[PDB]
């Protein structure tokens, strides 16, 4: 029985390839067609296909075409030296509000003030001079921010496989996939050190990495629990509408209709010991003999150590130091309370200037909103890094991190991959072409 | 620990482009800003600029307005500095340094005063 | 369509059974198609879509059973040729990678060897486009 | 689109015409072919759905011309097996069906014996496939 | 959709280059693609008139390969017939054919003939399913 090589035409190979997806949405409104009424899945069977959620070339793909139309919706510096003092005023200490000199012809509350002093004798006259915090940055234009549940699709000739299996770590094998030709709802909200609004897991808090044993990779956590959080700005700012320029507008808002509360944030102190009770017993499981530390972040600019918010508008960077501050040697325990479950809260701070899509740097104004400021979300993902330390002594410490701003969308993109259908391939038989 | 290894030295002819490397080892190199300052023998320390890794933010001094450009390598924790046009009054000792911790009752330009340095890289154009 | 693989193309079996399985239910499903025995403005953009994606794998699957003529098997589904199989390219034994494998892990087997193999092919065709001419030169 | 039988399939002849008048105008209608001689919103709606049914008809062209590979009329019209035709399958002296009988009327008068022809058919298309097999494993 | 000759039909060469070279560019171009190496409202309207050109393409495509049946080309692109190319059509030296002109200088050479070639076909096919036919019926 001598073998003969057939060539067959209809073979079921896949292939992963990459494209450009196009978005799809309800109601931002440009090249997105409308969702599927029909949203068709067909699960496979007894398919084994390996997924990597650190390698996708769809992340690189929504990462791009969302800058893209962040910046179709922005199509102005005038960095002048400034002029204020302290406001006359749980409490705000210090936040700067005044008003500047000349514009063209003869309130930046506390993150985008830079002071200076001239070289005049009004030096025992204690005369403090400002200056904005993007004032040699390249370009500094000026503009509602409101999340639409994108949902991307393949396009003609290609398919997505999306698995089902609900014990996922990031990379290995799946053994429930399922081919759809769109995906589930996307909200496209940025923020760091803490996912909101996102997907919720099927079973316990899972986490995932690249390497779990490394220190530079992130290290994503899905948690299970819609875990609230209640962010407001209890003030009240008054739109000043200042022209400068030919036809040109820009509101340096402010009002002192009680300038004494700060906006905060509250979490369920009862919620957050039932989500790092299990988030620590998850990860003892990988670090055997250890104390899963929890710690402050790092510094430098003071975007990264505080959580990025935007709520009706206005963006919030809230102090997450009261947030895990422990030390967890078993699982579950090392509370601090002594009896009190009295909403454990986050000072904010509001920005005015905010240094847009890290990567690139091309700052944009926020216009301010008149009135009261109130926002809610469910905390549903958690970004961590690990600190490799040689001081190691049972005692790995970790921190909120953010890393880069791809983290935000691996933890919903890494169910499903882009593949190309093969259709011919050989195999070997025993016919035989007649000659 | 903290440590910030250079490269080595890079000896070059006027009008060439050196490419002065930086290298973060015992933190996250992407939530540090990187100073550069120049040191000529005998004189001062002069500052050449910065580079936010974090968001691509980027401010150098108008006296090195048009020769020398800053870039940086995130998934690589390394920090380039290029020069465009040379001289032979360039010959000197150039270094890297890395901004402090932020505090939440300061400023934000109060944490930049250049903590871990790093051991310093020479040039020279005509030996 | 026929076959159900799930896939426009790829009908001739589907993802997750065995190479011969497949082609053991292909013509008992194919026995029962020969005797025939058995919004608007969201609907009108996702009509179009599911045309092109229709279109598109009829214009794939034409073009591609005319590429085949240059290895003599123009127009064809299974075909069959002449090229000996050579052992060193995963052996394996006839009746156990039609019993065994899959078409994943068929193709996963000689990742390496399709591109040798489909230069043979095209040697092996001009051989019998040429030996065959000949002989109707004679007369 | 040839024959004009005012159908998208059924192109070999037009209903009501006979069998053998089908066929001869056919050719005549074919030789004329290959010498080449001579609102908004319900136009966009009805646009898909002329589409729908023209892809449609085109994919069950293309499955059915390659599903006739089991009787060895792999991609053929006019198709020419080798099973005798038994006269008990209403005999009728060949000149009297194609002048006198159309499509309408032949399928009614075999309509309880196309299910079994079409099971002479591929048993003895197996028959060709394993005897001009084995002449080539004697080599 | 091989060949790129920029139209949808007419995918054996482009327009421009010479008989010879749009084949030996054919073949290369087709080891390329089996071995597999490498507004709204105005968007809905000439997404359809971008489908009806298709679809039109592929029915006018897959009408022509069964009209060759008469010639018996039936279903191929490359056929070869056995009508003696007589000297009066033009004898211009097979070699310089194909290496001189392109198919639109070709098309103006023989455009007299063309009626009377076309008749030629379909006499020596008849004699084919004729001489074979009778060779069956002696047994
Ligand atoms: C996480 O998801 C939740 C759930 O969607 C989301 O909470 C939503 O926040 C928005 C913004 O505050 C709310 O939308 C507002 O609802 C009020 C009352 O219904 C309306 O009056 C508002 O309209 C006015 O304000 C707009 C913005 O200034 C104007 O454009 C508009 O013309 C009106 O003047 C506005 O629509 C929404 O109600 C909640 N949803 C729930 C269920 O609470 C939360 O913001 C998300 N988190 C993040 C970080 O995105
Ligand atoms: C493997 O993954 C598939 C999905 O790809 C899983 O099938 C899903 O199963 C759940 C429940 O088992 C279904 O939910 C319910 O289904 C009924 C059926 O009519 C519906 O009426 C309910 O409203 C509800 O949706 C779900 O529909 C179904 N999805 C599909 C596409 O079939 C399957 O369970 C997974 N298997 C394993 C072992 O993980
Ligand atoms: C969370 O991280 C912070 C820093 O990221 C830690 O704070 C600092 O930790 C170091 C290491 O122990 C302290 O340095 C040591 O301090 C002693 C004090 O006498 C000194 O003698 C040593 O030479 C060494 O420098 C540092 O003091 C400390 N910072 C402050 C302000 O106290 C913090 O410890 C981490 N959290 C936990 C729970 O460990
Ligand atoms: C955000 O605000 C919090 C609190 O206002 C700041 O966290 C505080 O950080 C310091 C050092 O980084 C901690 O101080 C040390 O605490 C130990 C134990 O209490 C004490 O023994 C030492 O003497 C020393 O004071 C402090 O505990 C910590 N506060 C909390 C509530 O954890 C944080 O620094 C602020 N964020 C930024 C970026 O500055
Ligand atoms: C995710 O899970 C899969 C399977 O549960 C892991 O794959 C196995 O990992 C173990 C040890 O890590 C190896 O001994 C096996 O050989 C792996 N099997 C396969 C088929 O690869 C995978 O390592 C997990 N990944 C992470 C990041 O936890
Ligand atoms: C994941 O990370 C671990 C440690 O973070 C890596 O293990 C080290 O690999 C290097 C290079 O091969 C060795 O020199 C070390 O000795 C390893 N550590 C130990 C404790 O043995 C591991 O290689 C990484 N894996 C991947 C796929 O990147
Ligand atoms: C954050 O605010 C929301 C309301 O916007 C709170 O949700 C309510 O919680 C109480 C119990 O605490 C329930 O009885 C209500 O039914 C909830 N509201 C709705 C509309 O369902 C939430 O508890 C707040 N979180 C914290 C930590 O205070
Ligand atoms: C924790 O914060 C929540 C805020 O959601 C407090 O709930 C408020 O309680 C007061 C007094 O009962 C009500 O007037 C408010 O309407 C509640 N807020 C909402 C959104 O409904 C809760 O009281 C706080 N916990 C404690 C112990 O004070
Ligand atoms: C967030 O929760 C805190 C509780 O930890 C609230 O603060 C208290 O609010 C009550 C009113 O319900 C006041 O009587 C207390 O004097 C407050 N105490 C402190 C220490 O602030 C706070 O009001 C909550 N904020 C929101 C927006 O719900
Ligand atoms: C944030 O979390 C809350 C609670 O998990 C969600 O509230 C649920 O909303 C659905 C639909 O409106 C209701 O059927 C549930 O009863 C609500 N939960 C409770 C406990 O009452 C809320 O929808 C989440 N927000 C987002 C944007 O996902
Ligand atoms: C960064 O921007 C400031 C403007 O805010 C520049 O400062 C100017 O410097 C020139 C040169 O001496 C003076 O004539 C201007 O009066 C300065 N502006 C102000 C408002 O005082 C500064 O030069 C910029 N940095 C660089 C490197 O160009
Ligand atoms: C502010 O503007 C006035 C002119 O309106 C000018 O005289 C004065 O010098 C300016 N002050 C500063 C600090 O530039
Ligand atoms: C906020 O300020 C505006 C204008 O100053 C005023 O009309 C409004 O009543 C204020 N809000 C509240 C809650 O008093
Ligand atoms: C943890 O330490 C104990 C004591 O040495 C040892 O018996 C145990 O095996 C260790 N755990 C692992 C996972 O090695
Ligand atoms: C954690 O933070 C809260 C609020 O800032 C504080 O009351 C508590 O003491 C902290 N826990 C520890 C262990 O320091
Ligand atoms: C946190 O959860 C653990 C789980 O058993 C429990 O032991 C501990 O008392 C809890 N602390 C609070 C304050 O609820
Ligand atoms: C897949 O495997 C299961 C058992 O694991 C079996 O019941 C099922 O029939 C298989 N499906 C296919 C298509 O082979
Ligand atoms: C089979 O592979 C071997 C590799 O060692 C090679 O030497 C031999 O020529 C190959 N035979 C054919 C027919 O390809
Ligand atoms: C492969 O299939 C055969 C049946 O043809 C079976 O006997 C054999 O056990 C299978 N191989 C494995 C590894 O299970
Ligand atoms: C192809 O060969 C290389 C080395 O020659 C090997 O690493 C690789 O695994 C082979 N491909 C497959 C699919 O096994
Ligand atoms: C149908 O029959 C009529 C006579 O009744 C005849 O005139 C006509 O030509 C026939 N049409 C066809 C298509 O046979
Ligand atoms: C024809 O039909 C008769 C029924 O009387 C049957 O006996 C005979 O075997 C059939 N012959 C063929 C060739 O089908
Ligand atoms: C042909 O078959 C019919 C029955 O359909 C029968 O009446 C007739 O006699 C048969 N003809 C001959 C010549 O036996
Ligand atoms: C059947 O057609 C023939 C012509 O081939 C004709 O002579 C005969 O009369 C027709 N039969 C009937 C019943 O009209
Ligand atoms: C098929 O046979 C049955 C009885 O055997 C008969 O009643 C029926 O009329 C036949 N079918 C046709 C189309 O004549
Ligand atoms: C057309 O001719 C020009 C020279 O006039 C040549 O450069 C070009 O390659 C030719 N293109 C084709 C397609 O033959
Ligand atoms: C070729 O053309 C000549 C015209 O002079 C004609 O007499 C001859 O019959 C033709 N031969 C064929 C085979 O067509
Ligand atoms: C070929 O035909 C041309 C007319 O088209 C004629 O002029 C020439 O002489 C012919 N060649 C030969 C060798 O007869
Ligand atoms: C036709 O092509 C040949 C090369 O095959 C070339 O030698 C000849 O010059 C060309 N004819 C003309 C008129 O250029
Ligand atoms: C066809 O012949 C006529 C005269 O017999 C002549 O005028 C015409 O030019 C010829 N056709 C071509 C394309 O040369």
């Amino acid at each position: 029985a001598k073998k003969w090589v057939t060539v067959y035409y209809g073979v079921p190979v896949w292939k992963e390839a990459t494209t450009t997806l196009f978005c799809a949405s309800d109601a931002a409104t440009h090249a997105c067609v409308p969702t599927d009424p029909n949203p068709q899945e067909i699960v496979l069977g007894n398919v084994t296909e390996n997924f990597n959620m650190w390698k996708n070339n769809m992340v690189e793909q929504m990462h791009e075409d969302i800058i893209s139309l962040w910046d179709q919706s922005l199509k102005t510096p005038l960095c002048v030296t400034l002029n204020c003092n302290n406001v006359n005023t749980m409490e705000t200490g210090e936040m700067k509000n005044c008003s500047f000199n000349v514009t063209t012809s003869i309130l930046f509350y506390k993150l985008d003030v830079v002071p200076l002093e001239n070289k005049n004798n009004i030096n025992n006259t204690n005369i403090t001079n400002y200056r904005l915090i993007n004032c040699n940055t390249s370009v500094i234009t000026q503009a509602s921010f409101e999340p639409i549940p994108i949902h991307y699709c393949a396009p003609a000739g290609f398919a997505i496989l999306k698995c089902n299996s609900k014990t996922f770590n990031g990379s290995g094998p799946c053994t429930n996939v399922s081919t759809v030709q769109c995906t589930h709802g996307i909200r496209p909200v940025v923020s760091t050190q803490l996912l909101l609004n996102g997907s919720l897991a099927e079973e316990e808090i899972v986490i995932r990495s690249e390497n779990i044993t490394d220190n530079a990779k992130t290290i994503i956590v899905q948690l299970n629990e819609a875990v609230e959080i209640n962010c407001t700005r209890p003030n009240n700012n008054t739109r000043k509408s200042i022209h400068i320029g030919p036809g040109r507008a820009f509101y340096a808002t402010g009002d002192i209709i009680g300038n004494i509360r700060q906006a905060h944030c509250n979490i369920s102190k009862a919620r957050w010991n039932e989500t790092l009770g299990q988030i620590v017993a998850k990860l003892e499981e990988q670090f055997p003999n250890k104390t899963i530390i929890f710690n402050h972040s790092s510094g430098g600019d003071p975007e990264i150590v505080t959580h990025s918010f935007n709520c009706g508008g206005e963006f919030f960077y809230c102090n997450t130091t009261p947030l895990f501050n422990s030390t967890w040697n078993n699982t579950r325990t090392d509370d601090y309370p002594t009896g009190g479950e009295q909403n454990i809260t986050l000072q904010c701070r509001i920005k005015q200037i905010i240094n847009m899509w890290q990567g690139v740097g091309k700052a944009m104004y926020a216009p301010p909103i008149r009135g009261q400021i109130r926002c809610s979300s469910n905390i549903t993902g958690l970004l961590l890094t690990r600190d490799g330390g040689r001081d190691q002594n049972g005692t790995e410490t970790f921190r909120p991190g953010g890393g880069n701003m791809r983290d935000n969308w691996r933890s919903e993109l890494y169910k499903y991959k882009v593949v190309k259908i093969e259709p011919l391939g050989i195999a070997p038989t025993a016919c035989k072409r007649r000659v | 620990q903290v440590q910030l290894v250079q490269s080595g030295a890079e000896v070059k002819k006027p009008g060439a482009s050196v490419k002065v490397s930086c290298q973060a080892s015992g933190y996250r190199f992407s939530n540090f800003v990187i100073h550069w300052v120049r040191q000529a023998p005998g004189q001062r320390f002069e500052w050449m600029g910065w580079i936010n890794p974090y968001n691509g933010n980027k401010e150098f001094s108008a006296k090195f307005q048009d020769r020398v450009t800053f870039t940086a390598d995130t998934s690589a924790n390394t920090a380039y500095m290029e020069l465009r046009s040379l001289r032979s009054a360039d010959t000197a000792v150039y270094y890297c340094a890395r901004v402090g911790p932020y505090s939440w009752d300061d400023s934000p330009q109060d944490n930049y005063y250049m903590d871990v340095w790093g051991k310093g890289t020479t040039v020279i154009v005509s030996s | 369509a026929v076959g159900l693989g799930a896939f426009i193309l790829g009908f001739l079996g589907a993802a997750g059974s065995t190479m011969g399985a497949a082609s053991m239910a292909l013509t008992v499903q194919a026995r029962l198609l020969l005797s025939g025995i058995v919004h608007m403005l969201q609907l009108t953009v996702w009509g179009i879509k599911q045309l092109q994606a229709r279109v598109l794998a009829v214009e794939r699957y034409l073009r591609d059973q005319q590429l085949l003529g240059i290895w003599g098997c123009s127009g064809k589904i299974i075909c069959c040729t002449n090229v000996p199989w050579n052992d060193s390219w995963s052996n394996k034994t006839i009746n156990e990678i039609w019993d065994n494998m899959t078409w994943m892990q068929w193709e996963k087997e000689i990742d390496n060897y399709t591109q040798h193999i489909y230069t043979l092919l095209e040697v092996s065709q001009i051989q019998q486009e040429k030996n065959e001419q000949e002989l109707l030169e004679l007369d």
